[PDB]
């Protein structure tokens, strides 16, 4: 009976292997995964009260990514939050940037004065603010950020506020415009004392 | 010394891959349909024979869920939650586990001890020399009683413990039927609170009756073999259970 | 023996009687037959909505919200709405009445 | 009839817009 | 020993996994502590363990 | 029992505050607030001592 | 071998003290000391508690 | 042969005894953060737990 002795090892290995393999990849259905895109962006705020690591991004009240880490400068005493949005939701389709990318030039070089540069410095101009979006998403330029509640009772999550600018900002910069929270004592104290 | 350890664990591993040979042969060919008639026979002490353990357990765990429940919802929404609790707790988490382990012990230690006192008391071996495959006659039927029974069990251990839940929660401890059975319906989806219970339950039903099989048909034909067999096919298909129970409900409520 | 198989029996069928009572715990849902009628309807914000919330005419239910989705260049909601047919579907002398009506009137105002 | 878009909008709106109504 | 501490973590992250999931229709998570904490001490550990 | 308990606390706690986000002050407090050591430990302890 | 069992059962105790004094800290409710009981008049006390702080 | 059986009795064996103490301790009372302190006077804490942010 030496012979059979190997074969089963054999298949215990085998068995085994893809039993640790389905324990592992089954449970990142709800642990380790990002179901995003993965691309990154940053904020500055002045009052982060009450956000969490896993709270809500929205665009349009559509969920778009979420809110990865808090952190706090000590020498600005300005909270820095880090984004994960999801690039299905917020690049362009290919033919949808190829009118974003004309319609933006016609603003810039028609309403603006791009047709008197020297056409050399044009066609300059063209082709880097084009090739550049080829590293960007929808949020425009006078984007806004703003964090927000959910309901009358819950979690605090962040809001994109979206519209009004031509160009666009690329995936790993800093949104600039932002605003932050209101604290109970001080909705008292700004409209009740 | 130390080598003994690293000897048990090799040789326990190697079993398994016995086991899954053998799960192999088991379920990849049976083309005699005509002797598989006799399967509804086997159902006899697998089936039927248990439902007087799962209903009266089925029942003493709803009323414990109904006690446990009210005490702490009468501070946050008996009204509207022992309905929702009740019948989530024994859809996602309780029958397909409380059933499958009291089968584990109740149909798993006896299907265990009889295969293997087929083996020790070589009738099943005498069958070799007539050309009957023992795999087909007496491993298949008890193999499917097992797969059917188990989940037919499961809901019914539900059932009983909708049943227990009710009775405490509801009809003595003073809550209004018609938020207990909406609460249900609002809560309770058939897709897939209903439905997850049930595919749990037939994961359970083949590996744990896969290994009660596995076990009572063992290698060494001594006596002090059988006791330790029903031993180890409680303890292997209950932990079992639980580890893969902690994988399947967290993918399926994640 | 059939003093054995009869009781195999009576246990699934026992098996089912008792599997009717889970069908009544969890309810009826994800109705009905004419269910093919689907919408789309536009929104500038959708914040606490999700997948399965309710649809309403009057306070009857007669629906559910299947899917939001953003479009990015028009930077709006676009919600997939399932409008169970089967009350908003006028039956045929139901039909018969409002397209009277209508029609009535089509020829008496152009 | 059938599957069309129903023409109309009407969004929800957010505490910042309750707010921002009055001036605090 | 081994049995028992085997079973012990897994019904500990099974509770942790189904509680979290119900807890998020409240937004209340402060119930994990409070009824990770109950449950075990009045009905599991009791019957888990003198079962298995 | 005790150790099977303990070890459910724990592995509770390694998922529904480690991996899932939940502040980690609520789950030490909600413990406390309000199941104790003098009565809710000792009632698991006693039903044990039935069983065995 | 006794020997081994002798040796080896003392981890069951080292075990069960480190988990119940992890117990004790998870669930350590309020020690007190020096009590006294006072007394006092109320005229409403609905929903006061056999148990308030 | 023993050259099997004595790596698999390190493997696991080796790595479950210190598994059980270290995935307990670092979860229910041994740590280490570079921690100040500091007092502070009030007049009144109403309700402030000792575990509070």
């Amino acid at each position: 009976k030496s012979r059979t002795s190997e074969l089963a090892v054999g298949i215990f290995v085998i068995i085994f292997g893809i039993a640790l393999f389905f324990l592992a990849m089954k449970v990142s259905g709800l642990v380790g995964t990002n179901l995003s895109d993965g691309y990154t962006m940053k904020a500055q705020f002045d009052n982060v009260n009450g956000l969490k690591p896993r709270a809500k991004v929205t665009m349009s009240g559509v969920t778009i990514g979420r809110v990865d880490s808090i952190t706090l400068d000590p020498v600005t005493r300005l909270a820095t939050v880090t984004f994960d949005l999801d690039g299905k939701l917020t690049s362009f389709n290919a033919e949808q940037l190829k009118e974003v990318q004309k319609n933006a030039l016609d603003e810039l070089r028609y309403s603006s004065d791009y047709t008197q540069a020297t056409p050399a410095q044009q066609k300059t101009m063209e082709q880097q603010l084009i090739s550049n979006m080829n590293s960007i998403t929808s949020i425009d330029e006078d984007a806004y950020i703003m964090v927000a509640t959910n309901g009358l009772l819950g979690e605090k999550y962040l809001k994109i506020v979206p519209g009004g600018g031509l160009n666009y900002l690329k995936r790993g910069d800093t949104i600039s415009n932002t605003q932050g929270t209101m604290d109970l004592e001080d909705l008292i104290s700004k409209f009740i004392t | 010394t130390i080598a003994w350890l690293g000897r048990l664990v090799i040789e326990r591993i190697r079993g398994i891959g016995v086991a899954a040979l053998m799960l192999l042969q088991i379920i990849f060919s049976l083309p005699s349909a005509g002797g598989f008639g006799r399967f509804v026979y086997q159902m006899h002490r697998v089936g039927v024979m248990s439902l007087l353990i799962i209903t009266v357990s089925g029942l003493f765990i709803g009323l414990v869920l109904g006690l446990q429940g009210y005490s702490i919802l009468v501070n946050v929404g008996s009204e509207s939650m022992l309905g929702t609790m009740v019948s989530l707790t024994l859809l996602r988490e309780l029958a397909p586990v409380v059933a499958a382990l009291l089968f584990a012990g109740r149909a798993g230690s006896a299907l265990t001890a009889e295969i293997g006192s087929m083996k020790q008391s070589e009738q099943l071996a005498s069958m070799e020399m007539i050309g009957v495959d023992p795999l087909k006659q007496i491993v298949s039927p008890r193999l499917w009683a097992g797969i059917v029974s188990l989940p037919m069990l499961t809901v019914i251990f539900a059932a009983i413990g909708i049943v227990g839940g009710k009775l405490v929660g509801v009809d003595f401890l003073g809550v209004d039927e018609g938020s207990f059975w909406s609460g249900m319906q609002n809560n309770v989806q058939f897709g897939h609170d209903v439905v997850n219970g049930i595919i749990k339950s037939i994961v359970f039903a083949l590996l744990c009756t896969w290994i009660a099989v596995f076990q009572g048909y063992a290698c060494d034909p001594t006596p002090e073999g059988i006791a330790t067999a029903m031993t180890r096919t409680v303890v292997y298909s209950s932990l079992c259970v639980l580890g893969f129970d902690f994988v399947l409900t967290a993918v399926m409520f994640g």
